[PDB]
């Protein structure tokens, strides 16, 4: 919006940007009761006129100008006898359009989420396509590699101006500093125009149509300091006058959102198995192979030289993606656990399209409940008519804080929940020794209502088992049979005690109150879960652990599960509890292997899902066509 | 090694 | 929600809360192919049943229990050639009732916005009723003062429930440990139960009935940090068991929603008139004082024992209020300009029943546009559908971030945008030498159309009003009659200035970008739009300072405008300037006293506005029934 | 006192 004043005491000369509302103040300088206009033939003058303010004068240019002032108006103002007094007006029309991927797919000043919505997108540029170096390509003010340009967004300025025009005019572009810190911008011909510490920058444009290519990489995902939005903006600036400031004719804009870190549900297809069974085991690391291969995945195992005897492939990292309509690729998000892993994932995983993130305290005033067996997502869900078409991040926690709670560092809470498309779900996990939602829940795949079951471990299923064994005879089986070093424990003994039964209820309890909770949070019923039977014990501090092999910490790689061999009681040549799970899970057409975690694994602490990891197919569904 | 601790 | 397993093996025992939804799992445990439910008078079964998973049973409690177990329900399986085998669960009812004003009136967990929403308010406690104390009230973990508890909101807790409850039962209080530092909590008989570093609390209920009445303050205002809201909840713990953790058997939660800081438009009736106007001057301070009289205004004064020398009122605060349905007071937004008024806002203004708030960093790092006479506030203003009852805060910026611009601060930036009810709007004010929108904008009240006029200064009205006049011959009239020491200037040659138009073109021109602004972001018509004759130079770095005293840099209270005398061309007996400002803005009803600041405050770069202050009557209009 | 400095 412009509005030009004109004089017949003096011509006026002025500029026009295409796409622009361009109006006159015919009133203000007149001197006379009526006017006329008359305009060359690129004005469209929308509007023998009386002389009163309530008039709205509108000019419209078709095209931009070959040279300055080629096109003119002429006010012509008269009155009842009074010879007629004009007003002249030259003008200069120029396209100036900042183009981006505002729809989406492939190139108003406000982003907006979903299928109808509008605004491009920018991926932080956290992998390593720089060849033998240590940090993320967004770290230096370069671009040094072709390949990493496939990162960035395009951003394009068409000029459209006579070829005298930028000796009076500039053109500038510039962030907020505000944001400057978050994003960088490159010019095309690379090298950088804007970004930390360099919120403007004056560009060199020749007149006559011309056509500047920037590339934008952000630098910062979206956070509790950050919603995620970055504006450029190209001003025009009017030079004419030597003895006074530069004058600014018109701005216009693009905004980006920052795309947001995803994490990716058992249900979603298995791309790569990691794990760093490099240690004293090898028959867990051959059975994980064999599923592996069966599943069609590539394989990555880290040695014992880099462990350092660290086997939680499961707890140090969590695989998600970041997603823009031009470039999608995985992005690890690495624990502050800092354990024996702690260099993996910044010397293995991150590197050519693999990004990287951290957060959280790195040297300490960490927790159990920040290792990311703790953290987890659901499949795709909907509830109660809102839609969660990438799932809900879900991660565990306590009922309230003590002096003896447990939770995740606030910073990696933050960062999930500033990510904004798998809203976090809070669960309480804080009653295990360990504490992490992995050791009662897992999501599977089923051809049916769905698409998943949820599995959760249960001890009234394992209650109901034993019994219904004992019933038929077999209270002298034997739990712990096949075991090197092992109290083998009758299942007669095992109902018989009192004290086992109470913490199990005491479990139950705990893992009932979740069962709600992801039904409530969810929307979930019955039918959507399946209780996988599982014993505990307290120990320390009244904490839980598994009594048996922890069963539905299980490794799912499509319909291939690896669940850790619970070794129970062996009835018509058969672990029952094997059996059970089978009979649970084969008739979703799922293929259960039991694999022999005991000795490495079991007494240590955690399962098979705790030792392994998996990189899973990103969703189809593009992040941005949601509305959170 | 513990998962724990 | 609440699944309850029911055996034929054990009779089940259970706490039911009242509101609360209740049911039954009958089949996981069942001996038999059908079975019916009795149960006692006070238990409402809403569900001769045959034995299949897909049956809701649902219980409901009319009231609460007197005593443990007094409600039961027996589950009798029965089958074809089977006599039945029955199940006992045994209920104990209780009322537990977190209650807050969340029809914000007067006493889903989910704080919603607007007349048909929901959720309570908390008052930042940021005034110091405490008598002879320097600190706020919420600095403290203590309830000083009776008449503070005005500040506070009342959170109670109804329990009903036997007398012998909470032998095995007990109640937590909490709060997120991310909000803790945000909150604080007393419990009335007042002892601090929440708060930083204190996020749970164990309360002491008896059995029976019960009402226990908590105060809650706010201790931090929303901000970029802090979207506002604070959730304390009450858990219910079984303690039942001495070889057990507690068990959370019910949670109940109230979110609060922190009221923002908001400022008054000078269309707001004012009420108090500040003036550090003890130095030098006096016949100033003999004018404010007839207008705040007028105006009916408490008039509160600076000496400059405090004020140092430093007489720019406008400059160090800007009076807003904070607002609940229970109590508002005034608060003073300090601005970090730390001048002569430094102390003003801290040892005069914050008080009993008026709140305190700063940002910004405190020792420097600072510019002018950090000085409040940057910071004002457009009335109530609809634009193209959008309804902002409380206006928009209107501050002034550069056009793009250079080596030589000014912003004001981002905390305080960032702090404005987080109140969320004024949405601010950025203004072009950087090519001003002090770089203030006061120095080219004003708004007034005005009997019609939208309630207010939108003043700007206008060099172009000037240069008319002085061409009028020496086209019926007064060019020989003098600009600067009256003054002792100052170089008089005729009409004529302040025309034929070529130079002095050339820079009041430029200024012309930063005055219109604003005027476009303005109309687009506050959605003006040039009809709700008066220019103010004026004339400006510009000066170091190209930067504008007023030619004559700037007399759109004037004090509005009400009807009554002291404004900066202009000591323009006299003509007939009369300044024309001041001449043309009655003719434009007395058939507003509005009376102009031309108040001499010239020697004063004028020629040290501020004038009337700049050199006082306003504490005007907060909007009636609730912001918690707005929809930002 | 200046206003601006
Ligand atoms: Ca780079
Ligand atoms: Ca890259
Ligand atoms: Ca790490
Ligand atoms: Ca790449
Ligand atoms: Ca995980
Ligand atoms: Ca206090
Ligand atoms: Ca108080
Ligand atoms: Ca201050
Ligand atoms: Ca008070
Ligand atoms: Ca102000």
């Amino acid at each position: 919006g412009t509005l030009i004043r004109v004089t017949p005491e003096q011509p006026t000369h002025a500029v026009c940007v295409l796409g622009t509302l361009t109006q006159l103040d015919i009133c203000s300088s007149a001197p006379c009761t009526s006017f006329s206009i008359n305009a060359s033939p690129g004005v469209v003058v929308d509007i023998t006129w009386p002389l009163d303010p309530g008039v709205e004068v509108t000019l419209t240019m078709k095209a931009a100008s070959g040279s300055t002032g080629d096109q003119k108006v002429q006010i012509s103002y008269y009155g009842p006898k009074t010879p007629p007094v004009k007003a002249l007006l030259y003008l200069t029309a120029v396209e100036i359009s900042l183009c981006a991927d505002i729809t989406r797919t492939g190139k108003q000043r406000t982003w907006t989420w979903g299928p109808c919505g509008q605004g491009a997108i920018l991926l932080v540029n956290c992998d390593r396509d720089n060849l033998e170096s240590s940090a993320m390509d967004c770290e230096d003010d370069e671009v040094l590699d072709s390949e990493d340009l496939q990162d960035m967004s395009l951003m394009t300025l068409s000029t459209k101006t006579p070829k005298d025009f930028f000796t009076n005019h500039t053109l500038v572009l510039h962030v907020a500093r505000s944001e400057m810190d978050k994003v960088r911008v490159f010019q095309a011909t690379c090298s950088v125009v804007l970004g930390p510490k360099w919120p403007s920058h004056y560009l060199m444009v020749p007149g006559g149509k011309h056509n500047m290519d920037f590339y934008v990489e952000a630098l910062a995902f979206p956070d509790t300091d950050f919603p995620g939005l970055i504006t450029l903006t190209i001003s025009l600036l009017d030079t004419s006058n030597l003895e006074l400031p530069e004058a600014v004719v018109f701005q216009d804009s693009v905004v980006f959102r920052v795309a947001p870190w995803i994490m990716t549900p058992n249900t979603q297809p298995p791309q790569e198995v990691y794990a760093c069974s490099i240690f004293e085991n090898e028959d867990f690391l051959k059975s994980v192979t064999t599923l592996a291969m069966k599943a069609k995945c590539k394989l990555t195992i880290c040695p014992e030289e880099e462990n350092m005897d660290d086997q939680w492939m499961q707890d140090e990292m969590e695989i998600g993606y970041i997603q823009a309509p031009h470039k999608t690729l995985p992005v690890v998000f690495d624990s502050p656990r800092n354990r024996g892993l702690k260099e993996f994932p910044i010397k293995r995983v991150m590197g050519p399209d693999f990004g990287y993130v951290t957060r959280g305290p790195q040297t300490g005033g960490i927790s159990g409940l920040d290792s990311f067996g703790n953290l987890e997502v659901s499949p795709p869900v909907t509830v109660r008519g809102k839609e969660y078409p990438l799932g809900r991040i879900l991660f565990g926690d306590s009922c309230y804080p003590s002096n003896d709670s447990r939770q995740m560092h606030q910073a990696l809470q933050d960062f999930l929940s500033a990510q904004q498309v798998q809203a976090p779900v809070k669960l309480y996990s804080d009653w295990l020794s360990v504490g992490h939602v992995d050791e009662f829940l897992s999501f599977v795949p089923a051809p049916d209502r769905k698409g998943f079951r949820l599995l959760l471990a249960s001890p009234r299923s394992c209650y109901k088992l034993f019994q219904e064994q004992q019933n038929e005879g077999h209270g002298e089986a034997l739990l712990f049979e096949g075991i090197k070093k092992k109290k083998q424990q009758k299942i007669k003994n095992i109902l018989s005690n009192k004290t086992l039964r109470e913490h199990n209820s005491f479990v139950e309890r705990c893992i009932d109150w979740n069962r709600e909770l992801l039904k409530r949070e969810l929307g979930l019923a019955e039918s959507d879960i399946i209780d996988i039977p599982q014993l505990f014990k307290l120990k320390e501090f009244s904490k839980a652990e598994a009594f048996f092999p922890n069963m539905v910490n299980m490794l799912v790689l499509g319909k291939h599960l690896g669940i850790p061999k619970p070794f129970g009681p062996v009835i018509n040549g058969r672990c029952c509890l094997e059996e059970k799970v089978c009979s649970l899970l084969e008739p979703l057409g799922l293929q259960c292997t039991f694999i022999n975690d005991f000795f490495t694994y079991h007494i240590r602490h955690g399962e098979v899902h705790a030792g392994t990891n998996v990189r899973r197919k990103p969703f189809s569904f593009k992040w941005w066509n949601m509305v959170p | 090694s513990g998962r724990g601790k």
